[PDB]
DNA sequence: TTTATCTCCAGGCGGTATGCACTTT
DNA sequence: AAAGTGCATACCGAACAAAGATAAA
């Protein structure tokens, strides 16, 4: 069955209660709860074992022997647990050798295995040392036997990559050893304090008396909070603790986990980072509890001494990666760090839900009872009276109202006025100035001390996580092996172009480019209520804006003169995305044009010819014609580009209409040296090259179902000019609204040449995954409502239009796409009926689950400011949602296809000693090695689409959700269903290995 | 479903109570929803000059059929007096209108708020829609826009029991008291003019004129004595302290008090100003252990003035743009 | 007659008054 | 004999803001 809630708080207060080395307590709770009958129910035997356990680890015996006789009172028989914990104890205490016989030959009485006692998940190395030694005394000798290396992943797909009997060319830095071990020294210390500060890059204030006053008045503020909230927390604590000794439940241990210094510092930081809108109760309370997970296992680390076991291992580690230093046999870094001996590094059991919520508000009440301000902060001892610095206030949405804490208006002037220039980040947030640790189990990874989850889920699911750890342990090798593959890619930001950014963005900003503007350039009875409201508006906009500007460059002002790396985690269905959120290359286009590679590469013979494609692709002028044709015109165009190049701000100004600037500069930036070098095959580039795929999800339906005409509609077979399904749809839209127009109607006068490839391209990339028309409408809509050339007073009247002429241009434009999508669309829904989510396995390996479950039945926890309402995602006992598990099986199913292929070209690629990461479908690499990778990718799509995919997957589910006899008409019914897979057609995929335009 | 009207008797009732004033009887009546024409043609038999808007189509040739031979008297016009101004944007489609071109087609000019009633509104509340017809009506009352940007014009509509009810609780607590009726009654002389069993009403449905025993069924379930309500918006709504730029201010501060019943007024002034909660309710001159609940809607008026006439605080309200849309 | 509307990059209403069970004064 | 403690459901606000197209519910 399934704990209930309380079942659920007093485990995870006798966990807690180990950790923080408080038995007492915990021996007295459970004596109070085991003595009244009707909290005896309540107890189960874990509770008891957790008990027995912390007495063993101190050694005192009378306690655990009152705990056995406890337990055999109460009920149930005792495990292997329980005899674990006593033989621990008892070699503790140096038993004799008649007890620790009678004990063991109890134990075989009641028959179980030795082994098993050593394979506990629980116990720790110290622990079964000394249970080890306990048992040599009946026994003279005890041994396990040790193994070989996890056997290497014997798949039809994975075969080459784990195979010695190879060529290996495995890349390696361009760093010395002991500046990488300096550079990991920075990071650890950098990690242990939990925070960075950085320098503003805004423009600086000019001193004065008012901002001296207001820096004084600030400190002497902070002072105050600081006791206040010190002495508030003593009184809490002691408050808690007498709960405790009245035998009921509380949150003292966990409240003790952490110094008080800690929880006043994050405390502060928090009230310092509170944005002047303020947030929701629910919002903040989350973020607490979390802020306190982490700093904890941090901590814990610390103290009990695996820091150093890292750092040894770490440094003898770095010896693989470094230029100077040479490794016996080349390998993966995985199987280097195996290889070398592992530390041992114990998961984090994570707390409960509710106990997790009720911590977050408990720490947000302190919070805002504790801090108070003077009301008057300009005219000072006005009024003695002293306001509270946050406030709670109500929201309402409709029916519905929310909980928000909101700042005293005066402290935000403060704040304002102040000018402080100093921003704090979470080290969590910031790039890391090491290599990653290698993805070696699903518990360990990423960053060095922080808690990485490899599927990013929601605060409480837990399902993925069990499938992940239930699979065989070969299976997520090639997954891992990826991953550690895209973390470990230098990188480095551009100067000139970040020197150009800083110069638009602290004078005035040029929102033309992307840069956004400061709030002092501004726009400024009902007409005067209205303008107000516009101009108030506009302000948050520009004002929100500009904020997110300001943080993303500070970050990477700071890492000017730094090398760093991003590591890299998945979601449920298997797309790869970097953890640090604030700053990688997957934002927006200033993003992605601060950051470049570290290692640069010679050009070579054919270094140039592809620079000049990737200017052009960026261009996007000409995406029709042939590779020939772009290199044609971006010869002609030489002029403009060298001058862009020269002079950027003050000039012709050519690359500032391009469709994504601030790339195209850099691009002519790079070609400009390029050309005026001696030799231009004998010059490095720093600079990533795009690679796309077109029709990503349309060419893997043509790859399943193997269809001629699908296939070649979308490059998938060997041809002279690129194919667009976009355009032609398009173009028989344009038809339509042409007869419309002559006919006479006033909308189709209105948009006559805003009928371009992007207006329909989502819809139509979106029609196969079974998208409604309201989201058509949606779509359509939101691209026409920035064209800014378009009469807006249209925009309902006309993409309510548009979507039925795009649908008209699919009465039959696919076929066996369409069946592909019913049959599995009709699989989901029938295996959604019986209460069973849809699983499946990708070609990697890897097992993927969907987790759409109905909303739980009320969840609130009482309170003194507000009763939060929070979901209770962790909840199996749930029934499923027949309307989100249908309408999403195809896009996770083709998403978990697309990233199995990246991952195999992502493999194939570091074979060959390549610096291969990707962005979903865009692959990037060095200008000279371009071409090396299209062989590559598409040999693997062949191999990837080799096997029946569709076959195995109907098996699968076959397997696993008709095996039940329970319903044996609906049994019938699925088995039916499934059994009827669409059949292929006749397409020899390999003519991909041959067509240009596949990936271009 | 819509009501219209059926019986010659009741068409002659509802037509005195609207022309009931015999000094000065000469107003621009604008009725809503005519259907047959029934009370058209039983307020044109009574006298009056009629601007009838009619939602549906089929309906208006009829009414034409009427109202042919008169010269001026009656004017069609298809429109729906709830779609007027719509805060979308856009064109406005013909089954919408903007008060602009209904004023400008009727030749009404602009009257001034302290001014005497220009026009007449007579009607029927939606038949499930009174709570957002409600709404809709008070925001526009309360920032002077639509209808009442013309003057304080007369509505007088047949609404539910239930709903009548829930508009005039009163600090008597009859655990109906809300926002609406606060503001409604700060905003208007609410009176029940005339009152009618509602089988005296003909239904029709959007599918078709409803038959069948049916509807004799539908009669005992929905059985309930309309009220014939009568609202004039008040001459003094507007101070200096309450202006159409502070209502957002108002309303958000009688949703606040509304959101704990069973609390006392001085913990939401506390979470809702930085201003000395009891001096505040010494000036209004209200104990300190007040309820919300037991507070009339002239005090909630006093009260937000009073802390609107704080001169000492830069500031006031820790309400904000920002806490709406959210 | 009533409601949600392709997927992902981690989201949720807060108050009042009612019975029902059992333990505690 | 009364009274406290804690958990289950149910009905309140239906804050306005035009409109149309499809099927699970
Ligand atoms: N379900 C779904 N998938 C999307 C969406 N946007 C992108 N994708 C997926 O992302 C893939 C590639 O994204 P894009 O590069 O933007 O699309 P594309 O078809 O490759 O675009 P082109 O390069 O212009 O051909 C698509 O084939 C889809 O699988 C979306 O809104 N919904
Ligand atoms: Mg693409």
């Amino acid at each position: 069955a399934q704990l209930s809630g309380q079942q659920q708080r007093l485990l995870a207060f006798f966990k807690c209660c180990l950790l923080t080395d408080q038995l007492p307590l915990a021996h007295h709770l459970l004596v109070v709860h085991h003595g009244q009958r009707q909290k005896r129910k309540l107890l189960t035997l874990d509770m008891y074992n957790a008990v027995m356990l912390g007495w063993a680890r101190q050694g005192a015996f009378k306690e655990l022997v009152y705990v056995l006789f406890m337990v055999k009172d109460a009920g149930l028989t005792p495990d292997l647990l329980s005899y674990a914990a006593a033989l621990q104890c008892m070699g503790r205490q140096d038993q004799d050798a008649g007890t620790i016989e009678r004990c063991l030959e109890q134990m075989s009485q009641e028959g179980l295995k030795l082994q098993a006692l050593f394979t506990a998940v629980l116990l720790s190395e110290e622990d079964r040392a000394t249970v080890l030694k306990a048992v040599h005394k009946v026994k003279p000798t005890f041994s396990l036997p040790p193994q070989l290396p996890p056997p290497v992943n014997t798949s039809k797909l994975l075969r080459d990559v784990y195979a010695k009997d190879g060529r290996v060319s495995y890349p390696k830095l361009h760093l010395p050893l002991k500046t990488l071990q300096c550079l990991f020294e920075k990071q650890l210390h950098m990690e242990l304090a939990s925070r960075v500060c950085v320098v503003s890059v805004e423009k600086p204030t000019l001193p004065s008396k008012e901002v001296k006053h207001a820096r004084k008045t600030l400190k002497t503020l902070r002072d105050q909070w600081e006791k206040a909230l010190c002495r508030a927390l003593r009184e809490t604590k002691n408050r808690l603790e007498r709960e405790v000794y009245e035998g009921r439940f509380s949150l003292y241990p966990f409240l003790c986990l952490l110094d008080e210094r800690e929880v006043v510092r994050m405390l502060l930081q928090v009230l310092q980072a509170l944005p002047a809108q303020g947030e929701s109760f629910t919002t903040l309370a989350r973020e607490l509890s979390a802020r306190t997970f982490s700093r904890h296992v941090v901590q814990r680390q610390r103290v009990s001494g695996q820091v150093q076991a890292l750092q040894n291992h770490y440094r003898k580690y770095l010896c693989l990666l470094a230029s100077d230093a040479e490794v016996p046999e080349p390998c993966l870094p995985r199987q280097y760090w195996e290889e070398l001996g592992a530390p041992e590094a114990l998961r984090e059991q994570p707390w409960p839900l509710p106990v997790q919520m009720e911590l977050g508000k408990l720490l947000a009440e302190m919070l805002v009872q504790a801090t108070q301000m003077p009301c008057s902060l300009d005219k000072p001892h006005r009024s003695s009276r002293l306001v509270p610095v946050l406030y709670h206030v109500y929201s309402f949405r409709n029916v519905q109202q929310i909980g928000i804490l909101k700042p005293h208006p005066a402290y935000v002037q403060l704040l304002e006025k102040a000018a402080e220039p100093t921003l704090t980040f979470e080290a969590v947030d910031v790039p890391m100035l090491c290599p990653p640790l290698p993805w070696t189990s699903p518990h360990s990874g990423a960053f060095l001390l922080s808690p990485t989850k490899l599927m990013r889920t929601v605060e409480g699911a837990t399902q993925h996580q069990e499938l992940l750890e239930t699979c065989p342990p070969t299976a997520l090798h090639g997954a891992l092996d990826a991953l550690t593959q895209l973390g470990n890619c230098a990188w480095r930001v551009n100067g000139r172009v970040l020197d150009l950014v800083l110069q638009l963005f602290q004078a005035k900003g040029c929102p033309q480019l992307g840069v956004p503007a400061p709030p002092s350039e501004a726009p400024q009875k009902a007409e005067l209520r209205r303008e107000l409201a516009h101009c108030q508006k506009v302000a948050r906009e520009m004002h929100s804006l500009r904020a997110e500007a300001l943080y993303r460059l500070s970050l990477a002002q700071h890492l000017r003169d730094r090398v760093f790396w991003l590591p890299h985690n998945m979601d449920f269905r298997g797309r790869t995305y970097p953890c640090p959120p604030h700053f990688n290359h997957l934002g927006s286009d200033v993003a992605r044009a601060l950051l470049e590679f570290a290692q640069g590469r010679p050009l070579g013979p054919h270094g140039l010819d592809w620079l000049k494609i990737h200017l052009v692709n960026l261009t996007g002028l000409k995406k029709r014609e042939p590779l020939r044709k772009r290199l044609a015109f971006a010869e002609e165009v030489m002029d403009d580009i060298l001058d862009s190049a020269d002079q950027p701000l003050t000039g012709r100004k050519w690359w500032m209409g391009a469709e994504e600037p601030w790339q195209t500069l850099a691009c002519c930036m790079e070609v400009a040296n390029a050309v005026r070098a001696s030799d231009p095959a004998a010059y490095v580039s720093h600079l990533p090259v795009h690679q796309d795929g077109s029709c990503n999800g349309l060419q893997h339906y043509a790859a399943l179902g193997r269809d001629s005409v699908g296939a070649a509609s979308v490059n998938l077979e060997p041809s002279d000019v690129p194919q667009d399904v976009y355009s032609g749809v398009a173009a028989q839209v344009e038809v339509f609204r042409r007869q419309d127009a002559q006919r006479g109607m006033r909308v189709a006068q209105v948009l006559e040449g805003f009928i371009t490839r992007k207006v329909v391209k989502q819809t139509v990339m979106t029609v196969v995954y079974g998208v409604t028309r309201y989201g058509g409408r949606l779509q359509i809509e939101k691209r026409l409502r920035e064209l800014s050339d378009f009469p807006q007073e249209f925009v309902w009247e006309a993409s309510h239009y548009l979507v039925r002429q795009v649908f008209k241009s699919l009465q039959e434009m696919f076929s066996g796409t369409r069946a592909i999508q019913h049959w599995l669309t009709e699989s989901a829904r029938l295996i959604s009926h019986m209460g069973s989510v849809v699983e499946w396995v990708t070609p990697l390996g890897v097992p993927v689950i969907q987790p759409y479950r109905l909303d739980s039945k009320v969840k609130q926890i009482g309170g003194g400011i507000q009763s939060i309402t929070y979901t209770h995602n962790g909840d199996i006992s749930r029934k499923p949602n027949t309307r989100k598990q249908k309408n999403g099986f195809p896009p996770n199913f083709i998403h978990s296809l697309d990233s199995s292929h990246m991952m195999l070209t992502a493999l194939h690629c570091y074979r060959k000693g390549l610096t291969f990461v990707s962005v979903h479908d865009c692959y990037w690499t060095h200008a000279a090695d371009v071409s090396v990778m299209n062989q590559v990718c598409r040999e693997q799509f062949v191999r990837l689409h080799s096997e029946p995919i569709l076959q195995d997957l109907s098996r699968f589910l076959v397997k696993r959700f008709c095996s039940e006899p329970q319903k044996i008409l609906e049994a019938s019914q699925l088995k039916e269903t499934l059994q009827a897979v669409p059949k292929p057609g006749a397409f020899d995929l390999e003519q991909v290995k041959r067509s240009t335009y596949f990936f271009s | 479903f819509k009501r219209y009207v059926t019986d010659r008797r009741l068409a002659e009732t509802l037509a005195q109570i609207y022309l009931g004033k015999p000094s000065r009887p000469p107003h621009l009546l604008l009725e809503c929803n005519p259907g047959p024409g029934i009370l058209t043609q039983a307020l044109l038999e009574a006298g009056a000059k009629v601007v009838a808007l009619e939602s549906d189509k089929t309906f208006i040739p009829h009414l034409e059929s009427l109202g042919k031979n008169l010269d001026g008297k009656l004017r069609v016009i298809h429109c729906d007096f709830f779609k007027l101004d719509p805060r979308s944007g856009g064109v406005i489609k013909p089954p919408a209108m903007s008060s602009r071109g209904l004023f400008k087609n009727l030749g009404i000019e602009a009257v001034p708020w302290t001014a005497d009633i220009p026009l007449k509104v007579v009607g029927m509340f939606p038949s499930r829609g009174e709570k957002r017809a409600l709404w809709k009506l008070a925001y526009d009352l309360y920032s002077c826009t639509s209808i009442y940007k013309f003057g304080r014009i007369e509505v007088n509509m047949f609404i539910g029991e239930k709903e009548f009810q829930k508009l005039m609780a009163d600090p008597g607590n009859p655990d109906l008291y809300h926002v609406l009726s606060v503001i409604w009654q700060l905003a208007c002389e609410i009176k029940v003019l005339h009152m009618e069993p509602w089988s005296s009403f003909d239904i029709y449905t959007r599918k078709g004129p409803l038959e069948n025993p049916k509807r004799r069924e539908l009669l005992d379930q929905l059985q309930q004595k309309l009220y014939l309500i009568q609202m004039i918006p008040r001459q003094n709504l507007f101070t200096k302290n309450l202006t159409p730029m502070n209502y957002n201010i108002f309303f958000h501060l009688l949703k606040h008090c509304f959101g704990r019943r069973s609390a006392t007024v001085i913990d939401h002034l506390r979470s809702l100003t930085p201003l000395d909660a009891r001096d505040i309710l010494m000036q209004i001159g209200k104990q300190e252990d007040e309820k919300v609940v037991n507070m009339h809607p002239q005090d909630f008026k006093t009260l937000f003035e009073t802390i609107e006439r704080s001169k000492d605080c830069a500031y006031k309200w820790l309400y904000d743009e920002t806490l709406e849309d959210r």
